[PDB]
């Protein structure tokens, strides 16, 4: 999973 | 009749020839692979253009004239091994030599050349190229092989589908099943995956029950899960270099309460509004989609009457990105800009969540609670493709598969  | 798992000898021919029609006359490229440190990995841009997957080598790519039919394309290697003579009759090259002779091969032919290409700012043969070049120009090149890798090719669509549809089963299986430790459930699933057909991990996975799911890098996995908890699940495999993603969430004891069931609804509402939102003629960019993602959110939270708590915004209880491009890395290609509209070919996953504290401004029976569902979709002229739709996600089948299997 999530970048930032 | 192929070279790597789903790509043949003559797409990584044509890959070449693209890039080598963007260059001026006298160029060269020079590009260095990775070394043992484990299982090997293989420097990514090297491998999109090569297939090779030893240890130890250099590649580089010359266009001596203005022609395309004059292009050169040579290799160095270590002497089970491929050799001299394979690397020329199995992957193609023009000229080869041993790695030992790196400190004559290469003096030659930069000095019959204008332009070189060279990303001056950790492997062996890195160190030692970038301690010679410090009348001639030089660039960078990594940047510039993005904005190729991000455009996916028919067959690199079909071998990204594969390894979704094989994650996809084996979570179906798991949903008919009852744990009682993290660390069980873990081992279950990679089991799953290689045997299905997966060569390994695609990244190290989350296991978090019950209020673990707060924390967005819980990695450790092993706690014993209670009979009252939801748990949360991240976790995917990867086959020939390309990987998947995936993200579940579902109860421990099979049925969903009322207070479960209004929080799960809410999460899944979000994501279904924002997969049909995929389609090149609409002309969103990656950050429109961002945008929309957290106005769907906060009508969410004003229906369950929990959007007016003192210092707890929108921000706060959903803190994170919508997604990321996917290919050969996990973030794949993650220098191209967020703001220009979709083309058609390129992969993105689409994963809302929320997560609520344990504060006594909140009702009882949603503090400590953390979802999120998550999928990979593939860009359409007209339409779009859903590479992990095996996997169930509505409450009605989810219910039906946990106690019927
Ligand atoms: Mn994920
Ligand atoms: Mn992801």
């Amino acid at each position: 999973x999530p970048p930032a | 009749g192929e070279l790597t798992p789903g790509i043949s000898a003559l797409e990584y021919y044509e890959r070449r020839i693209r890039l080598a029609e963007t260059l001026p006359p006298k160029s060269c490229v020079i590009l260095a692979g990775n070394d043992i440190q484990y299982p090997f990995q293989q420097e990514n841009d090297l491998f999109y253009l090569s297939g090779w997957n030893e240890p130890n080598s250099v590649m580089i790519l010359e266009k001596p004239t203005d022609s395309l039919s004059d292009t050169i394309f040579h290799m160095l290697v270590p002497p089970f091994r491929s050799g001299v003579y394979g690397v020329q009759e199995i992957f193609n090259a023009d000229e080869s030599a041993s790695i030992n002779d790196l400190s004559k091969y290469l003096p030659k032919i930069i000095n019959r050349n204008e332009f070189i290409y060279f990303d001056m700012l950790s492997s062996s043969n890195f160190k030692h190229i970038k301690s010679l070049l410090d009348n001639k120009t030089i660039k960078p090149i990594s940047k510039r092989i993005a904005e190729f890798r991000k455009i996916k090719s028919p067959q690199e669509l079909r071998i990204m589908r594969r390894a979704g549809q094989i994650s996809g089963r084996s979570f179906n299986q798991a949903f008919a099943k009852r744990f009682r430790n993290e660390r069980t459930l873990d081992s279950f699933l990679h089991y799953k995956f290689i045997s299905g057909g997966c060569d390994k991990d695609a990244y190290i996975p989350v296991v978090a029950t019950g209020s673990n799911s707060l924390c967005i890098h819980y990695t450790r996995n092993d706690d014993v899960m209670f009979d009252d908890e939801m748990v949360l699940v991240d976790a995917a495999g990867s086959l020939g270099g390309y990987c998947a993603d995936i993200s579940r969430t579902w109860p421990n004891s099979g049925k969903f309460t009322d207070a479960q069931r209004d929080l799960y609804e809410a999460v899944l509402n979000v994501q279904r509004d924002c997969i049909k939102l995929c389609k090149a003629s609409n002309n969103y960019s990656l950050h429109d989609i961002h945008e929309k993602s957290i106005t769907l959110m906060k009508q969410e939270l004003k229906n369950l009457g929990i959007d007016k708590v003192s210092g707890w915004n929108v921000e706060k209880l959903y803190p994170h990105y919508i997604g990321h491009n996917l290919g050969l890395d996990v973030h794949d290609v993650p220098k191209v800009s967020r703001y220009e509209p979709l083309k058609v070919g390129q992969v993105i996953t689409i994963e809302p969540g929320l997560y609520i504290p344990n504060e006594e401004s909140f009702p009882s029976y949603f503090r400590n609670v953390g979802i999120r569902i998550e999928d990979d979709i593939a860009i359409g002229e007209d339409t779009y493709t859903n590479l992990t739709v095996e996997a169930v996600k509505e409450i009605d089948d989810l219910e039906n598969v946990m106690q019927n299997g």
